């Protein structure tokens, strides 16, 4: 009954301890046989890595592609991923094309290769792209979208300034060192393009040296380049890091889970009240109690529920502020002030 | 469309019922307890908060256009919705199953009567499998 | 009639897709002709694209030309350059001076040079100086300069702490490497000159090794100068990564853009009557209810009320904090002792 | 100058007719009511809170004297009396209608009367064209 | 009577001055005599410091020794530290297991070398590792694990991004750079173990210049490499100063120690009561005053009023935020919702 | 009447537009001489700068001994530098003794010279020390000693980790390269101090080159080192970055100056009642209103009056936060059930 | 188990009296003050705001499972009754005095009777050393 | 000292008068209305919030030594008392007059008697220079 869920939770997402351990094995056993193909190259294991290349190519092959068919034949769990329309969207999905043209490319490769160099790279090179499977709540390409989507006018700010000032930097550079001779006789700024790998070497603080200049203005104004923009060069790991540290921070403000069922159920209701005003025969209409204008008064008032519906959910959604404060205080002091004005008219009436 | 805007106007006359052309929180708490709907100051600025696009306070004839303007087939209306859905899915797998959906329509909301509670059983049922086919369901809400 | 309105906002503030697309094709074209001017002086486009330059020279001149005169005939749309004097305040701007020098030399190379490398290199200059024009919000020079100011002290101090401990710096490595002669036999260090070069070398952790001190207490002294005043060197790409964080998480709780228009108006309306408060022959002064010497007190109602309209107005331009529940609270319980010594008065009355 | 000095003394003391010295939100409500100006403790705070520089609730002569010190036409004054005309300035592009600030006026603020409303749209126009050239109108606010 | 209290706060957590600068004498002493060692191979003190360092060995051991002791033997202070069997539970802390295991190997080489340079060795890390011992409240290691442990999907996704990068990009440096020789002939990069080795130095800034890209190609590839990943090298330095700022700014918000202590001491009896409500034969069941079946329902009255005493205390451990004025303003608005319904029914019934 | 405090304007506490720009013409009159000084030595400007370097010299000197003099002459001008022991309490400032071993060793040096490298080095040291003297405020080491007073634990975590890591990590590269010997025969770490030097240089990243690690183990390990210590290399930075934004973001939150003005005059008020409670024969005692016993009890009312302007003070200089809210709707709440109590308790005394 | 469930079962059965499936503040104000506990607004809101999960404002039988679905032998229980005889240890030596917990007692909370703090200084005490061995007071809390 | 202990524990007893051992703010409102002190409910608070260190709302004997135990001559306090004199020094130059001085006593606080005003303009006064020596004045608050 529960066999499909069981298996997708088993292998998409694993979770606890079991499944976690048994990925993280999975994991740490790619990583060794890439580390082993990395050092299959250098004399130390140049043949009996080679030699076991194609063993280990052909379980991992079958063991991947045996994950994949179980992988989407579980898919039917999901309704969105129901029936032939619904497994071809979950292959669809750019992850399922990725680990499917891993797989083709492995067995083609082997298949070739049982009856070179650049085959074996290949191969590394599907290794390590379907090592980007383990991604299954997007946590690093989707997190770090949205932070980008979040700040793109100041990143697009940033690199303006960063790209300007190192494009000025490099042309003050080379027309300080047109001509350039260090010692013993070779020109190290033979030209601008010298000038601007020499530039954006100092932005990055790698210090080759093949181009430095040997003048002083030169020196002057290389140093007036690396206090300018290597900030510039420095900027995104700061500004991504204090955006962790605000999202962690403010990851400690969120209403329980509970609190949003209400205003869910809510619009649920007002939704299907407002698709099913079209209906003009409903017995839904006689709830509320002869009527034959007031439809589209009780349209009006579903649309108007719905809106409200809608105003709970995107306050759900965000965290606390002064806003809910504000609000909150808004309808207690006129709550009172009703009462006062009723007790005050009462009493008033009362005296006589 | 001017057919679209004449009906608004008409609407906004039939709401207001004053003349004035502008209507007030007294006016529609008025209608509704005419209608019988036991109004409360909490839906009274529920309403103001968010329609009134101007911030007057009122509900005037140019707002009211601004606010029918309006549209609930938007990418973000069936993202939300779908979202929602996934709001109470507790078990995370897409498995959705129906006695949760009437527990919660008939003890939150506006406790829907049986009535309308056999209306969700019946038509949001794959055949009467228990497992919604709330993607058709949200594109059946946005369809209208 | 809104013709020149739709010219302005193609040309100076592209925005949906169709404008944003143009303007992004523009800019990757003008970058793709820099950078194939870039390469023209190597060997590998030393001709074809020296010949070439020209005629890509004549037709963007031509476009920027045409682009500067139509957006300056659209800029009449604006209030402000309405009219010749308008349009020599637009002119006047520093993106408008830009503009026309760059253009204005354009021609004049062009013309000379129809009937040499410095000409080219000045046709780069002013191809990347008109580059920066795509700023329009001025989301990059204003957005700095902003940043700046607001931590104006900030930096002041953090400049004067790095100048002072890299000097000291430099001073220590002079005194301890005096007669710094490093492997195979050369001075290294042949001055203090050499020793600030080495110092901003390490400051800006560059490492081209020129001048390396070969003394333990040196290289103690470098260590220690590494361990202070690099820091100094890292600081501003924090200091305003941070900024942005801190400006992105505020931009999260703004007023919405109506709430802003009562209090706009009613500083309109205060602003005109203490104007009209001048005109003793006006019509308004009657609205309100025999009056001789009450026209000192109503300019100085006018005056209280506009003053009431400025806080309401820099209320509005700041973002919600603890100071509006504050006042809120205080006006909510004045209001309710007002209401409950009203009624004490009254019950008091009553029961006699 | 000292005859403005002697001008804010008599304002105060007509401003006071108490003679204690000191003007409190009693007095300066008392004097509009007989205005007509029916008052609020909101409009008492929104005095006391800005003008009241020593911070000790009432409206003393040095006091007086320190908020009269003011000026109307600062570098400040005509920048926020420009962003304010960019405030509700919709288009974004320059062009304001007169319609709008018609209807502005006479829905929001005091409910500007139809003599008022006239003088704007005849003050502020550009041989009635409509678009009012609001440069040269802030400039004659700040001129006076 | 407080001897063993007085010593275990003399010797486990100094304080004040007294206790303060004598342990700051030990730890600048121990750091005096690690550097004379350090200095000892080096020919200036090649034999003093050699045969002066069994005399520091000895002195060393010897005082470290008798501090173990009488620490061990003051443990007895502590509650869980009583009898041998928390002797043992003392011991068994991985800083008292370093500490026997360093003065055991010290006692060892000694007396061994009574009756070479790898013991020496092992002494200095026997040294270092028993420097460890200052850390008390485990605020190096206890503070950099709960910062991890907060941010550890964060670094997850860091470290995950930062070598994807980096191996891409060595990737596509060795596929382009394959026959890269520099100047005077040599194979800079021998293969792609060099590859990865120039980008590692690369995303460091090392820049040691041995393996060096000659084509330009290259030169952009490392540039985009540069510009990309080193951001990843340099995240986790502001990520934790960020935290450790937040942390501080957050300090300035803590209540009063004596805040909570009535929750502390109503949970403390809670939980007897809870625990005391398995002893059917007590004489507090009729405090609250025939009895039968109602021992259920005060067992569950118990339950509630335990399961609220631990919600005061998650609540005295948090620190202010909104959470505590909305449930502060719904108390009170509800409190004079009731008392404003008794007036009413209160006058109702009196008018008649 | 005002010439002290005007001049002692004018010197210390420049402000405005003419001091501003007068000290801004000193200062950098002052760096200009500096950096001519600094090139002097160069050939470029041997002969005349060091002819000219007595003239400025004596120039300076006088007109730093005149501005000195003036200065300590409109010291009297504070109330505690009021007569000869407010002179010496301002000559015994740090910046005042510094101020006269800098004039006092220029007259030395310059009347010796009158009837050599060093006494030059020694001038350009007191003239870049005197430069210190711009500093009045304390904006910088005040401010930096306040920014590390409040991070003094972070601080002290921080470096003790990052101390450990480079140690430990040292060794490791020693053990590994005990051996090193790099290309044509040079030991590049001839020992763990070569080690040592290797390991600093990593972590600041300069990448010298001299002592690099040849074997694939010691790559590995530096690359670790380089991931885990660089970090604590990188820390100081962006902390006190993210100190000087959050106390930027907390400049917005201070109460108006004359918000303190009330509880300042109480807590006086208080303090003198406290004093002149030990005055029996004062004839405040009978402002409340026989009196034996009740001097003690006044003198306790005194107290507690003192110890709430106290509470009052350290109020006004903290910042808006969630506690005056607390406290405010408490007082509010408190008031308004007196209210109501007071209003049943005569209602019910009058319906009888 | 069942049984556990069973007994659950009548408990909410019990606690209810009124047969609607749902227990409120009203009747457990009720059945508290048949008891004699006097009840207030705080204790129902303390009530309400932690047991009841669903947040409908009422015990339900599914929610009265999941809150008696607890343990108090918890990891976390332990720690944090730890952590609370360490909030009160006022010399942080791990010395704790039964002269101060008597205080406490006698002057906080309950206002515990002489007999429960006789159970106090008698069930705490290692042969009435006054140095109570709270460590296995708190095992055995835990055991129960 | 002890006869320091025993002074409060007289004055504790007096300021108690009622031998219950712990002392409420109703007593101290009694006790100073006695005097004639029109207590408030913000003075209340203010007390209880500060002195009461145990956090039970009342005065007990071991609480009142432990506030008793205080000291006004402390470092933190004639540093808070020279920047309070900071405070109201507008002109930041060291310069202070006794006009404002008067000015602030006689109008903000307990509204300083004539005889107490003549006591400050008296006591701190250089030959009555109108600039007093606060930093002398300081030091015998401190001194006592
Ligand atoms: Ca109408
Ligand atoms: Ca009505
Ligand atoms: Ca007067
Ligand atoms: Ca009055
Ligand atoms: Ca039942
Ligand atoms: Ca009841
Ligand atoms: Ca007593
Ligand atoms: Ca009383």
């Amino acid at each position: 009954t529960h066999v499909q869920g069981r298996v997708y939770n088993f292998l998409e997402r694993p979770t606890g301890w079991k499944c976690f351990v048994y990925h993280f094995a999975v994991f740490l056993i790619v990583l060794v046989c890439l580390i082993f193909s990395v050092l299959s190259t250098i004399e130390q294991y140049a043949a009996l890595a080679t030699g076991t290349l194609f063993w280990m190519e052909i379980v991992l092959v079958v063991f991947f592609g045996t994950e994949y068919v179980v992988r989407l034949w579980s898919a039917g769990c999901r309704s969105k991923y129901v029936g032939l329309w619904g497994r071809l969207r979950f292959a669809r999905k750019p992850i399922s094309i990725i680990d499917l043209i891993v797989v083709v490319a492995s067995m083609v490769v082997l298949c070739v290769g049982s009856k070179a160099t650049s085959a074996i790279r290949g191969i590394r090179f599907l290794q390590i792209l379907r090592m980007l499977h383990v991604d299954r709540q997007g946590g690093t390409w989707r997190l770090l979208g949205s932070v980008v989507f979040i700040h793109r006018q100041e990143l697009i700010t940033t690199l303006y300034i960063g790209f300007l000032g190192l494009i000025f930097s490099s042309y003050f550079v080379y027309l300080a060192e047109k001509d350039a001779v260090n010692e013993s006789g070779r020109v190290e700024f033979g030209s601008y393009a010298d000038a601007l790998w020499w530039g954006v070497v100092t932005v990055t603080t790698i210090g080759y040296g093949d181009k430095v200049p040997q003048t002083w203005v030169g020196k002057t104004i290389a140093s007036c380049f690396s206090v300018f923009a290597i900030s510039f060069f420095a900027l995104p790991a700061g500004i991504l890091g204090s955006g962790f540290a605000l999202k962690v921070q403010q990851k400690q403000r969120q209403k329980h889970f509970n609190r949003q069922i209400p205003a869910a159920a809510s619009l649920i209701q007002t939704a299907w009240r407002c698709y099913a005003a079209e209906n003009p025969d409903s017995s839904t209409w006689k709830i509320y109690i002869l009527r034959e204008h007031h439809r589209a008064t009780i349209k009006v008032i579903r649309r108007m529920q719905y809106f409200v519906a809608k105003k709970k959910f995107q306050q759900a959604r965000k965290p606390y502020d002064v806003r809910d404060v504000i609000e909150q205080y808004s309808q207690g002091h006129l709550n009172l002030m009703v009462r006062i004005k009723e007790l005050q008219r009462r009493l008033d009436q009362s005296i006589g | 469309t001017e057919e679209q805007i004449a009906e608004f106007k008409e609407a906004f006359s039939l709401f207001d019922k004053d003349g004035d052309g502008t209507i007030t929180t007294k006016e529609l708490g008025t209608v509704m307890r005419s209608l019988g709907q036991n109004p409360t100051e909490a839906e009274l600025q529920d309403m103001i908060n968010e329609v009134d696009a101007d911030g007057n306070g009122t509900i005037d004839f140019p707002e009211f256009l601004t606010m029918m303007a309006r549209k609930m087939k938007d990418t973000d209306s069936e993202e939300e919705i779908r979202e929602a859905f996934r709001v109470f899915d507790k078990d995370g797998n897409g498995y959705i199953s129906a006695a949760e959906l009437r527990h919660v329509m008939t003890n939150l909301g506006e406790k829907l009567t049986d009535e309308e509670v056999d209306e969700m059983i019946r038509e949001a049922d794959i055949d009467g499998d228990g497992q919604v086919n709330y993607e058709e369901f949200v594109q059946m809400m946005t369809a209208k």
